[PDB]
């Protein structure tokens, strides 16, 4: 329903899930901030957003040490509070992911007979010259699947 | 005792998140791991009983953040110490012993009780007792270590720093680098359903460019803690050890390193805490790897061994 996508033969495409015991309105109140995704992605270190949250808006962000890059440049493309729907495009940095695009999307959910959330991410990404679809598609599973965790542990966290 | 110099700086980046140790007389050796009981029996002495002192010198590089990398400046030899406590008193309960195989299990386990201390899998005392994980899942550390006493030096290394004795003024690798594409790192890696991926080079997953390391829980069993140990007797060629995190290596070769520091030692010398001769090789270490453009930080130890 949202998460279709039409990779070219130079792109690939991927998705990651994962349940939450949260309320649908905590989750999408953290995942909304657009200038501050370290309220759950692990990886980022510094996050830098001036003016409103709207489609169009641009965050600089760095990560933390380690990682096969250092910073990132993202663009809102799409935010929608009533379908629980948010889109960011990476315009720039120095990593090896051009083109990437990314929708996530929060649904309503019960879990363990309370009220739950299920968060569904995915993307398109160019295929850097000398990996496969398959490593590319290996590689943003992992760490979306890291952000997913996290954000699982802050909204839990929130509502206990 | 320990004739030593470190010199450490964050270069080019923008936070500080290599560490070191060297603590003199940190623990003593039980001789039991250096020489058989029956060879010193015949000279009447308790192999049980002798006293060595040892020194420890320790680099930590730390990724994600510096809490780990100076958890494991604080702590890695604590533990070290009172581990060799321990297999003393319990290698006075046996009889002959493989100490390549011990020296390999109280360093392997030390730094597994490190590595359960940050992930909060066991408790951890500082008159208080601590529990939850030091930090964040994504943060971790390197540890390249030697332990220094008047006979050996035993190096035990668990990621991509790196010590090198420099002897008869040549180089010897006392540790091999833990990267994801050794053949034996990427076999265990792949045997365990995971991933080698060259993205910015060989990366396991594609994110860490280290298959070892302290730390690191998101990236288990993949990554793991378990060190690779060295034992080397030491010689009569021997100039001095140095002890470096990738911000040297990354720009320096062995060669270059082991010509620059006994030089600079012999050369503080002749024209003239902390020694001034290795603190001197130190520097001049660490200001070659930034003038060779080294991004990252650079902690460079120097041990003199003559
Ligand atoms: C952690 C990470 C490693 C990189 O090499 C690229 C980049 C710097 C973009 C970075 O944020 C990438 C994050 C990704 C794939 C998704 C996200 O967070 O939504
Ligand atoms: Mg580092
Ligand atoms: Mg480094």
């Amino acid at each position: 329903r949202f998460h279709r996508h039409e990779p070219r033969d130079h792109q690939c495409s991927s998705a990651v899930a994962k349940h939450i015991k949260a309320p649908v309105h905590l989750v999408w109140s953290l995942v909304r901030r657009f200038d501050q995704p370290q309220l759950f992605k692990p990886f980022v270190s510094r996050c830098e957003m001036k003016g409103n949250i709207e489609i169009g808006s641009v965050r600089e962000v760095n990560v933390k040490s380690g990682l096969p890059a250092t910073r990132s440049t993202e663009r809102l493309e799409l935010l929608d509070d009533n379908e629980h729907i948010l889109s960011v495009r990476f315009v720039g940095g120095d990593h090896r992911l051009k083109n990437y695009s990314s929708i996530l999307t929060v649904h309503p959910e019960v879990i363990d007979g309370r009220p739950g959330t299920l968060v569904i991410e995915s993307f398109v990404v160019d295929v850097p010259e000398g990996n496969t679809k398959d490593e590319t598609c290996y590689f943003v599973e992992a760490l979306l699947k890291c952000n997913l965790k996290s954000l699982a542990e802050v909204s839990e966290r929130l509502v206990v | 005792a320990p004739v030593w110099g470190c010199a450490s700086t964050r270069g080019r980046s923008a936070e500080m998140e290599d560490a070191s140790a060297a603590v003199p007389r940190f623990a003593d050796v039980p001789v039991r791991l250096l020489a058989s009981r029956r060879d010193l029996d015949a000279l009447g002495l308790d192999a049980d009983a002798l006293r060595l002192p040892a020194h420890l010198f320790g680099v930590f590089d730390g990724h994600g953040g510096a809490e780990v990398a100076n958890y494991c400046r604080e702590r890695i030899h604590v533990v070290l110490s009172a581990a060799l406590a321990r297999l003393g008193k319990n290698l006075g309960e046996m009889g002959e012993v493989d100490m390549k195989e011990h020296w390999d299990d109280v360093f392997t386990k030390c730094f597994q009780r490190v590595d359960d201390e940050v992930s909060g899998r066991v408790t951890r005392v500082v008159g208080e007792v601590r529990s939850e994980p030091v930090t964040a899942e994504n943060v971790g550390s390197t540890a390249v270590v030697a332990l220094v006493c008047s006979s050996h030096v035993v190096v035990a290394n668990c990621g991509d720093s790196r010590i090198v004795l420099c002897r008869g003024k040549e180089p010897v690798a006392l540790s091999i680098d833990h990267k994801p594409d050794r053949k034996d790192e990427r076999a265990r890696i792949e045997a365990q359903g995971g991933k080698v991926i060259q993205w910015n080079g060989y990366r396991v997953l594609g994110v860490l460019a280290m298959s070892r390391s302290i730390g690191d829980r998101y990236l288990k069993p993949f990554v793991i803690p378990k060190p690779e140990v060295m034992v080397v007797p030491r010689a009569k060629d021997d100039d001095c050890l140095i002890l470096a995190s990738d911000g040297l290596w990354d720009v320096v070769s062995n060669e270059e390193a082991c010509k620059v520091a006994r030089r600079q030692i012999l050369l503080w010398h002749k024209n003239n805490s902390t020694d001034p001769a290795a603190q001197a090789a130190a520097d001049y270490l660490m200001r070659l790897a930034l003038k060779k453009g080294s991004e990252d930080n650079i902690t460079v130890i120097v041990v003199d061994l003559k």
